[PDB]
């Protein structure tokens, strides 16, 4: 409860302006009529100026709250984005992408809807009974309506955990309902391929089933709540009522004293009803932001970023008995005991078959994953020791199924470095990965905005812009990852001469990852990955003459 | 605007329900204040046996009703609205899966399920804040009204000035709330846009660290929202302050005419808080109705969803007991609708027959994909024709169809489901037998007992937790499942290793089977009976 209130501690001032506000506006409208603007001219022309004064107040009020509550919503939404950002890479595999868009979209704009139209009533409500309880000090009988209130706020803390617990579960459903959604329509080629509209319908109907089942609950419970608080509220006046009526007869406060208390007591009531109606409200919208708290509050189990940023970095990247499990299913080895090197200037072909673990090292050298029981330096040093970016910017890759973004050609070349490149560079880097050959040729160049995930690209073509967008950083690191799955033979020449016949080629390490075993003759080093073991190692020739699982992969037909 | 009562249509005897513990409910709380009178005037003197103890005890029976009532109005107010949202959801969701394949290229999946959560959510949260409110305030303007004894010609005085409550203002009100309330919209979908292709597309965000970079996106389309939003609150608050001001116009002037008749005196002051009532209550009614009509209004794009008709042909009928398989491709020529005027087929004719392989070769962006989607009634022809059995393909049925022509995609989705889920996909009932032979036959037996659970295993989100071979292998495995008539495999051996090529290389031991393979690399279809090289989408 104390977190919902301090994630509004960013606009103190403006709440306390509207503070002062409401209490002079509350102050204003309780002392109205012991007054009334004696004489000062005549009375009615005083009655317009103050409803004009009463207007004016209202719509700066209503001003400074509705801005406030903006930036409020606005600043909330945006932190729990950047906290879902800064966690682990297999935190994303616990979670789905329609589960967590349900989480940053949805909750928060219902938590600050459910606070921006909670706190002003309870403010001005709140105001309005602690001045009415001020002036309605028959002295003796506010002891007792302050000894008989806190019995009255005994069964919603009983009750408000129930509100919670229904609370979460719904949003549950919702995020569940939605990733199957989602799962629908970012594969609608698919589906239609196997006539399967139905089911994902079906599917979707699960989820709403449940829905509808927690809503006949929610609504139930509604009417209980509002029913207990108004008989409350009734116990209220009728027990101060008979009291009254009982003091009258025998003597105490004359009845002439009594009736101005009973005026103040339906209205000290009415505002203890509506602090009353607000509780389980607030309870509720506690229930509506476990996950988003949950994740501000989560620390990731990844490492933090160093701040090494040298200079001048040369592609040396050793390996030292490095060992993974992927934590997502542990305590089964995807790598065993892996020792290599990577010297610039210098090809390295990883072989083996399917399932071996070569894109499992491939993520391993991107830091996506921390070594379970090894050590894997760049330039004698670890991974976690350099900054994010200096780092990503050094060591670069393609990818084995390469994705693109929404956007134009030329920002999906150029996606996440700082400084904005030449239109001159990103034309070299298409030229040197072989993509100048289309782009040129659309109608828009490469201003030509593609899709979500580049439906409007065939596969090789495809590929091509993913070499460029790995090309145009100068990576001293270079990774490929079945880079040539894609492309035809015209565009294999490229790949080939980028590898071994560039002018660049001394300034970078590159490690190549493919089942084309005509790009590995060429290679300085190959290994052989079996079972996350490197079987074999050495040249193409000193390979072939010992016979072994690469010359019977080469020897196949 | 008369849609939305025909889909709330199921929830009739909820809200006459509602309706009838509504009216109940103001009959209470209009019948209370003068028995409280009544218990507040006795105070000339204490009665304890009668008097006082029977007026608070009718009046704690009229407050037990009255509460009782409205407990059970909002309840059900809040279940009816609870349903209808549940029931637009279901609607849309059903609707947008009908719509053809350039439908989902011109729109964005953030931005649907955007639509799908929060402008469902839009058109459903007004009535239990709106209904009440607006039948009080006719209740109470009906009652207030019923004060005609008073003075004979001042309702007839009133109707008269208060009849132009400021029309044009109304309008102009009316109108700048509905486009802010789309815009607002519209900037809420593209937001989460944003969200959505940060969150799916993490691993490249990170291997590029290119995080800070989404999260600035993200903040500046926030303060985009938050500008619309404050846009829309300084005009509902201009407009209400402007309302307040002009209220005073009618009551200082019928507060003048009744001196300047000189009904009396006494009678003047009778109903000036009357007066001030029902002006304040007829302008709360009007404002609630207008607010009403303008929030239903801004929710158009989820009817424009439901009421789109496909760009699709009249489903099929033909449903044989037998297939020969034989495809014909006569003068077909394709141009994408998304991006029309540039052709992507010229003219394309040939044949495919049940006992021979078919191979088809070419260049990257020829066009062989094309063929393929083409050929599995995914996009229809701007000229030519697509015969399957010398009957058109769109003559056959969609569930039939798809049954007997079946392809493996040059890059395979998988779903989150398990392993036999994703082989048995779109089956309506599937044995174990079938699919640990389809498995088999696919050579993905081998692996799937080195995963816990077997079959059972849970494939992550679009197959992330396999290999890429892997993949593969469930795909052709789930192409294998069907028993096909006509097999087209778009590049489905570019992830296997050596063995597994050569050892997934016949695909016609059965004999009565038309294959497309579509290859890139040789040395994989020199058993290919039929060569066929396009070229810019032109056989050569
Ligand atoms: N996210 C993941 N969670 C758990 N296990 C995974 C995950 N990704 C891969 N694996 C498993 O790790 C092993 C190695 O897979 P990997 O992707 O490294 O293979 P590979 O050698 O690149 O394969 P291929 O040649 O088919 O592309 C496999 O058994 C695979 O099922
Ligand atoms: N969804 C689409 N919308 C618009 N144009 C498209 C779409 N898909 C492909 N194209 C374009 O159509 C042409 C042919 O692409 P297609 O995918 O049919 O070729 P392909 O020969 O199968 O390619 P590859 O060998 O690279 O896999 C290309 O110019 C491509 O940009
Ligand atoms: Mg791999
Ligand atoms: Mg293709």
């Amino acid at each position: 409860v104390r977190r919902l209130l301090g994630c509004l501690g960013s606009e103190t001032r403006r709440l306390s302006l509207f503070l002062v506000l409401v209490v002079l506006s509350s102050l204003g409208e309780m002392a109205i009529p012991f007054f009334t603007g004696r004489l000062t001219d005549r009375n009615l022309t005083l009655m317009s100026i103050l409803t004009i004064a009463s207007a004016v107040l209202e719509f700066v009020g209503d001003g400074i709250y509705n801005n406030t509550m903006g930036h409020v919503h606005s600043h909330l939404q945006g932190e729990v984005f950047g906290a879902v950002l800064r966690q682990e890479t297999e935190f994303f595999q616990q979670n789905q992408t329609g589960n967590i868009m349900s989480r940053v979209t949805e909750d928060t704009s219902t938590l600050s809807d459910s606070l921006s139209e909670n706190l002003s009533l309870f403010l001005w409500y709140l105001v309005r009974g602690l001045c009415l309880l001020g002036i309605m000090l028959s002295v003796s009988l506010t002891m007792v309506t302050l000894i008989t209130l806190p019995l009255l706020f005994l069964l919603p803390k009983k009750v408000g955990k129930w509100y919670q617990l229904l609370e979460v579960q719904v949003r549950e459903s919702l995020a569940k309902s939605s990733q199957v959604a989602i799962e629908a329509l970012s594969a609608m080629p698919t589906v239609r391929s196997f006539a399967n509209e139905e089911g994902e319908a079906q599917k979707f109907r699960e989820k709403l089933q449940e829905i509808k089942t927690l809503n006949q609950k929610e609504a139930v419970a509604y009417a209980v709540n509002s029913w207990t608080t108004s008989i409350s509220g009734m116990l209220l006046k009728v027990g101060i009522l008979y009291i009254g009526g009982q003091l009258v007869t025998s003597g105490a406060v004359s009845s002439g004293n009594l009736v101005t208390f009973v005026l103040y007591q339906m209205q000290f009531t009415q505002a203890v009803e509506v602090l009353l109606s607000i509780y389980p409200r607030v309870q509720k919208a506690v229930g509506s932001s476990e996950k988003i708290f949950e994740y501000l509050d989560r620390t990731p189990r990844c490492p933090p970023s160093g701040l090494l940023t040298p200079l001048h970095l040369e592609g040396l990247v050793q390996f030292q008995d490095v060992s993974f499990a992927y934590p997502n299913r542990p305590d089964v080895l995807v790598l065993q005991g892996l020792t290599f090197t990577l010297r610039p200037g210098e090809v390295t072909a990883l072989v083996g078959p399917n399932g071996s673990g070569k894109s499992t090292v491939a993520a391993l050298l991107q830091n996506l994953y921390q070594p379970t029981g090894g050590q894997l330096l760049l330039d004698g040093k670890p991974l976690p020791q350099y900054e994010h970016r200096y780092l990503h910017r050094q060591v670069a890759a393609v990818g084995q199924e390469p994705q693109v973004f929404g956007r134009s050609l030329q920002e999906n070349i150029a996606y996440g470095l700082t400084q904005k490149p030449t239109m001159e560079e990103i034309t070299a880097a298409a030229v040197k990965s072989g993509a100048h050959s289309f782009i040129s040729g659309l109608p828009q160049g490469y201003d030509t905005e593609v899709d979500e995930a580049g439906s409007q690209l065939s596969g090789g073509q495809r590929q091509a812009v993913a070499l460029a967008r790995a090309l145009i950083r100068k990576p001293c690191v270079l990774i490929l990852d079945d880079a040539t799955s894609a492309l035809d033979a015209n565009s294999q020449l490229q790949v080939e001469q980028l590898l071994y016949e560039s002018p660049e080629r001394y300034s970078r390490s590159v490690l190549l990852i493919t089942q084309h075993l005509s790009l590995v003759e060429q290679a300085d080093h190959i290994l052989f990955l079996e079972g996350g073991a490197i079987r074999e190692g050495g040249t193409h020739q000193q390979l072939m003459e010992k016979k072994g699982c690469y010359w019977a992969m080469v020897q196949a037909p | 605007m008369w849609r939305l009562l025909k889909l709330s249509r199921p929830d009739l005897p909820l809200l006459v329900a509602a309706f009838f513990f509504l009216v109940l409910a103001v009959l209470g709380e209009t019948l209370i204040p003068h028995y409280s009178g009544r218990v507040i005037d006795i105070l000339g003197g204490d009665f304890d046996p009668h008097a006082f103890a029977s007026a608070i005890f009718f009046m704690c029976l009229f407050s037990f009703g009255s509460s009782l009532s409205a407990g059970c109005r909002g309840g059900c107010f809040t279940y009816t609205m609870s349903r209808i949202n549940l029931r637009i959801r279901e609607q849309l969701f059903s609707s947008l899966l009908r719509q053809d394949l350039g439908f989902f290229q011109e729109t964005k999946t953030g931005e649907l399920n955007s639509r799908l959560s929060s402008d469902t959510t839009l058109m459903s949260n007004w009535l239990p804040l709106n209904a009440n409110v607006l039948l009080r305030s006719l209740v109470k303007v009906v009652g207030l009204y019923g004060f005609m004894l008073s003075i004979s010609p001042r309702l007839t005085l009133l109707s008269l000035l208060h009849m132009p409550f400021t029309i044009a203002a109304e309008k102009v009100y009316n109108t700048r709330h509905q486009e802010v309330l789309r815009e607002i919209q519209d900037a809420v979908a593209r937001a989460g846009q944003v969200v959505r292709e940060a969150v799916g597309g993490l691993q490249t965000v990170r291997s590029f660290g290119a995080e800070e970079h989404e999260v600035c996106r993200y903040k500046e389309a926030l303060e985009q929202c938050r500008q619309l939003y404050w846009r829309r609150d300084l005009e509902r608050a201009l407009y209400l302050l402007v309302r307040r001001v002009l209220h005073l116009g009618v009551q200082m002037l019928m507060l003048s005419c009744g001196l300047q008749q000189m009904l009396t005196q006494g009678s003047l002051l009778s109903f000036m808080i009357y007066q001030e009532s029902v002006g304040s209550y007829v302008q709360t009614l009007v404002y609630i109705y207008g607010d009403m009509l303008s929030n239903v209004g801004a929710a158009e794009k989820v009817f424009s969803y439901m009421d789109r008709q496909p760009n699709l042909p009249s489903p099929g009928t033909l449903a044989p007991t037998t297939l020969q398989g034989v495809v014909k491709f006569q003068d077909v020529s394709f141009a994408y609708p998304n991006r029309p005027d540039r052709p992507v087929l010229k003219g394309l004719t040939f044949t495919l027959r049940p006992g021979e392989v078919t191979a088809l070769v070419g260049p990257n962006g020829s066009g062989k994909s094309t063929v393929a989607a083409l050929l599995q009634n995914l996009y229809q022809p701007t000229g030519g024709q697509v015969l399957l059995d010398e009957k058109p393909i769109s003559q056959y049925e969609h569930c039939y169809l798809h049954s007997q022509v079946v392809s493996v995609g040059q890059e395979p989705v998988l779903f989150s489901g398990s392993v036999r889920n994703n082989i048995a996909y779109g089956l309506q009932s599937c044995e174990d037998d079938k699919v640990m032979a389809a498995a088999q036959a696919a050579h993905a037996d081998d692996f799937i007992q080195e995963m816990e659970h077997g079959i059972y295993t849970d494939v992550g989100e679009k197959g992330s937790q396999l290999a890429a071979g892997q993949k593969q292998r469930l795909a052709i495995a789930r192409a294998l499942v069907r028993d096909p008539r006509v097999l087209i495999l778009d590049q489905a051996t570019s992830a296997l290793d050596v063995q597994c090529e050569q050892a997934l290389q016949d695909w016609n031991s059965r004999g009565d089977r038309t294959v497309l393979v579509i290859a890139h690399r040789l040395q994989t279809v020199q058993r290919a009976h039929q060569i066929l090289v396009l070229q810019e989408g032109k056989l050569q």
